[PDB]
């Protein structure tokens, strides 16, 4: 959904109702705004180039809120003070205790402005980036248990009978070995190395490819039985007790997957008061762009006479056509007082 | 200086592990980084510092940046370098603020 | 309190020249036209033109950087007077 | 004193020619030296003899394996400037030269 | 019918180079080399493979760049065997993969002519399969540069020295500029000589050098936004070769940002799920580690065409990537740094 916003002054605020005859056109709301402080002309036109720089920058920041609005869990939902975004441009009022009318409009409302949401900007930067670092590690979690058993993680297959402990000479070794090497392998293993105890195959568990089995085998002799397994293609996986660690990462197999619970009810209470004050300023900055150049392109006696508008769909071409008429005949690229806001997020 | 000292051998490791990291990526330059040198993109000037009326000679670094390896690799890496240049510009960073 | 600048712009390029400078300044400023006669010449910018004379007034003091690269966008030569 | 002088290795001036320390005055020297398996003893003893007598030199870098070499020209050397540093070499990790200074 | 010849001539250079392939290192291979602890137990597990005893002579201490140039010297005595004995469907083919390495080496050698210097240069500093042993007008070429040019006419790279003026190489031009426009007009050159041979080595090589000129492409759009070259320079840097030609090559020179690059890639389904390398991600290939697996993945396509020239571009590039990763392996080694030592490219 698009949004177009023009004024249009020069009753003349009876010829915009006019302007709501093109009923084929738009439906035209008004959108009306209070006064502010004038006074100056050198940095009123100096700062015309900071409410560019605003107003496009400030839209970005509400752009990569709607994307990161899918990391949560396309859904429309956004609302503004209990208030959808099209309802609320036809009852938009500048607030008048947040941004004030009595001081002068041009540096001190528009630094309050920016101090405020780029805080809110910095903040979502940083705060997010630390839940996101959670759900990383919850990509690690069940990426740990994929795979074959080389690669898997062994914290649910474990068995004390399956290990000989008290490691005064003897150490079980995991080794894995293909189903196709399953026959050379049980006539090989008490000759891979030497002092090897020569009974120790009992078959663990298994997969499609392969099958995950034991050998009990002498302190010293771990590494060469391991080299001589390489050279007739088994896999040795070393096993220690950090097992019981990775028990307690089942532990943090459920503490992942809590605190991506626990931080999800404080993440979209986050986005939806600061996106809300965020947009909110995003119009704010659109009704101080629209009262500056109004006074510059048209008259200031005391005030421009203002008026806005309200959205168009696939007519934007003869919208465009009928007003060009209107108003190249006003003065001697568009030429009114234009600013193109864009309602739809993504 | 002891701490510092073992903090410059943890980043020029980083550093040389990145140097590998790119020569996997990015053929060999080992030739075309030495022959091109002409100006110094990193240089020193020498300040001064006192404790107790004894001047101490001290160093400051600044960068009169004409990038002389502006365009290396370009068509194979040159993503992994201007990271390892950034590896190594924060080497000197260090290695002067160590001297 | 302010509000001077004159200077020299060929005769060819007069119509867009007031033409870019109502856009870019949007209203606010005074310019009339002074034409000159038989062609003089500048060494490197501009040979051989006949050129006319710009009354470029603003009063703004901010809109002078909004000037000066209007000039040195269509080359035009200001004086101090 | 306002270069960097390096003599490094093979691998560790190539890293630092990249950082921006580099500089050939045509006239008088190169200031930093590869040093390969084919360079003697001498010639990393001239190069040090060059950049502790060249002005524009502040700071000079040097592996602490190929200063292992050179540690009777650098003892000798108890000057302010330039500043001599030994940095660990991709095999050579690090410990001595300075503390002689202090025990 | 082009399939019942070419055992003529190149019946034995055929299964020469297939036999050459069941050497190069499996994904079983690649496991025993990662759980060495040194690289004296490097050396004893690369002696199981083709590789064997060809460290014997070198040194107590084994250093990692004494293993990288036997790993790339045992590749050049296997190539140069091969060019020994093709004819002229094959040598002339066979000559055109070393103009890559040529390139590589004329640049290497324009540059200290420039700063005044010589031989030495040459002979240790190198690619050995792209050489000058021969011609040896080039070897007494002291003159800066444009009394040299004279002589690089008599040179196999005078057909691509035809967009290159020899005032324009004498520092008017950028020394990175003229190795993408020599390797530019070299690309077109080596695809319309693959285009007139015709049959199987038509269609199982312009495929791999259709990505190698998006790889061209990409990654100097990419690698040139930081710099000063202007949008016509890298314009004029791109190969006139591949899919990204008519339409691709006019986007890359507007592009001014990353995500510019990435839209248009997306219009090519290949090329896109090619830039999901995601360097904003902390630890994961990069979008160069993820150039080389589709890189691989043409070569080892070409080995499923049987009666075509293709089989021997392929396996230089295969057994480049071969001395790409042992030297990975052995630096993530030699640093004990081996917590990224399974970023390698596995090819077979």
């Amino acid at each position: 959904t698009e949004f177009w916003l023009i004024s249009a002054p020069g009753t003349w605020e009876k010829l915009h109702a006019a302007t709501t005859k093109n009923n084929n056109l738009a439906v035209s709301s008004k959108f009306n705004i209070p006064d502010l402080k004038v006074g100056t002309l050198d940095v009123l036109v100096g700062l015309s180039d900071e409410l560019a720089k605003l107003d496009a920058f400030v839209e970005g920041v509400v752009k990569k809120v709607a994307q990161y609005m899918a990391d949560v869990l396309k859904v429309q939902e956004n609302l503004l003070a209990n208030g959808v975004d099209l309802v609320t441009y036809i009852t938009r009022f500048q607030w008048d205790m947040a941004k004030y009318p009595i001081k002068q409009s041009l540096k001190n409302i528009s630094e309050i402005i920016a101090k405020g949401v780029t805080q809110i900007d910095n903040d979502l930067k940083s705060r997010a980036s630390a839940y996101n670092n959670l759900k990383g590690n919850l990509q690690n979690l069940e990426r740990k248990n994929a795979g074959s058993l080389l690669t898997r993680s062994l914290a649910e297959i474990v068995k004390k009978d399956d290990f000989v402990l008290d490691s005064e000479y003897l150490v079980t070794l995991l080794v894995v070995v293909p189903k196709l090497n399953h026959n050379d392998w049980i006539k090989q293993y008490e000759t891979l190395a030497e002092m090897v105890v020569p009974r120790s195959s009992n078959v663990l568990s298994e997969d499609q490819d392969s099958y995950l089995c034991n050998v009990t085998l002498f302190r010293k002799a771990v590494d060469d039985f391991r080299h001589k397994a390489r050279e007739n293609k088994f896999i040795v996986r070393d096993f220690q007790y950090n097992e019981e660690e990775m028990k307690a990462d089942k532990e943090e197999m459920n503490r992942l997957s809590t605190d991506k619970k626990k931080q999800f009810g404080p993440l979209v209470r986050w986005l939806k008061v600061n996106f809300s004050e965020a947009f909110i300023a995003w119009i704010h900055v659109k009704a101080l762009r629209v009262f500056v150049e109004s006074v510059l392109r048209y008259g200031l006696p005391v005030n421009f006479q203002a008026m806005l508008l309200q959205p168009n769909k696939k007519t934007m071409k003869k919208l465009r056509e009928v007003l060009y008429e209107l108003y190249k005949h006003l003065d001697s690229y568009y030429p009114y007082v234009y600013y193109k806001i864009d309602c739809n997020l993504l | 200086i002891i701490e510092t000292k073992m903090l410059m051998g943890e980043v020029m490791r980083e550093a040389a592990f990145s140097l590998a990291e790119a020569k996997f990526t990015a053929g060999d330059f080992s030739t075309t980084v030495i022959q091109n040198v002409n100006k110094a993109q990193v240089k020193i000037r020498a300040k001064k510092d006192n404790v107790a009326g004894v001047t101490l000679p001290v160093f400051e670094h600044y960068h009169e940046g004409t990038d002389s390896y502006e365009l290396t690799g370009l068509a194979r890496g040159g993503e992994q370098l201007a990271k390892l240049k950034r590896n190594y510009a924060k080497a000197v960073e260090l290695l002067v603020e160590l001297a | 309190r302010l509000g001077f600048v004159a200077g020299v712009i060929n005769r060819e390029r007069i119509p867009t020249f007031e033409r870019m400078l109502w856009r870019v300044c949007r209203g606010n400023v005074f310019l009339r036209q002074a034409e000159i006669e038989n062609p003089l010449e500048d060494p490197v910018t501009g040979d051989y033109v006949h050129k006319s004379v710009f009354i470029i007034f603003f009063q703004g003091d901010q809109l002078k950087n909004r000037v000066k690269k209007i000039c040195e966008g269509f080359r035009a030569s200001l004086y101090p007077c | 004193g306002k270069l960097i002088a390096v003599i490094g290795d093979e691998d560790t001036v190539t890293g630092f020619l990249l950082g921006g320390i580099g500089e050939l005055n045509k006239n008088r020297h190169p200031n930093f030296l590869v040093v390969e398996k084919d360079t003697t003893i001498n010639e990393i003893e001239d190069t040090f003899r060059q950049f502790l007598n060249r002005d524009d030199i502040g700071i000079i870098l040097i592996n602490q394996y190929i200063a292992e070499m050179v540690r009777h020209a650098l003892d000798a050397h108890q000057r302010s400037i330039p500043a001599v540093l030994e940095i660990p070499s991709k095999e050579h990790p690090y410990d001595a030269a300075k503390d002689s200074i202090l025990r | 019918f082009p399939e019942l010849y070419f055992n003529v001539d190149n019946g034995y250079l055929e299964g020469l180079v297939r036999g050459l392939k069941a050497g190069v290192l499996s994904q079983a291979d690649y496991l025993n080399l990662v759980q060495c602890e040194t690289l004296e137990d490097l050396k004893l597990h690369l002696q199981s493979t083709d590789y064997g005893n060809f460290l014997a002579n070198e040194a107590s201490p084994l250093t990692v760049s004494v293993i990288d140039d036997r790993l790339k010297e045992k590749m050049v005595v296997e190539f140069r065997h091969m060019r020994n004995h093709a004819y002229e469907p094959l040598a002339s083919f066979l000559d055109f993969i070393t103009y890559s390495y040529m390139i590589d080496n004329v640049i290497l050698l324009i540059t200290g002519t420039l700063h005044q210097r010589s031989i030495a240069e040459l002979v240790p500093k190198c690619h050995p399969l792209g050489s000058f042993e021969q011609m040896e007008a080039v070897n007494i070429a002291q003159t800066p540069a444009e009394l040299y040019n004279a002589i690089l006419v008599d040179t196999p790279l005078a057909a691509f020295f035809q967009d290159c003026i020899s005032e324009q190489d004498l520092d008017e031009m950028n020394i990175e500029i003229i190795r993408n426009t020599l390797y530019k007009a070299y690309l077109e050159s080596f695809y319309k000589f693959c285009t007139l041979l015709g049959g199987t080595t038509a269609d199982a090589m312009c495929p791999i050098l259709e990505f190698e000129a998006d790889r061209r492409a990409f990654i100097i759009t990419i690698n040139s936004f930081g710099t000063e070259l202007s949008k016509e320079d890298r314009a004029k840097l791109f190969p006139h070769c591949g899919r990204l030609y008519p339409e691709g090559l006019a986007q890359l020179a507007r592009a001014d940002d990353y995500e510019q690059v990435k839209n248009v890639a997306d219009y090519y389904p290949e090329y896109k799920l090619l830039f999901e390398g995601a360097g904003s991600n902390p630890g994961d290939k990069t979008l160069e580690d993820r150039f080389f697996e589709h890189e691989v993945k043409l070569n080892k396509l070409a080995f499923l065409n049987q009666f075509h020239f293709g089989v021997f571009y392929a396996f230089v590039k295969l057994k480049e990537q071969e001395c790409r990763n042992i030297v990975w392996i052995a630096e993530c080694i030699a640093q004990r740094h081996r917590a990224k030592i399974d970023n390698y490219i596995p090819i077979f």
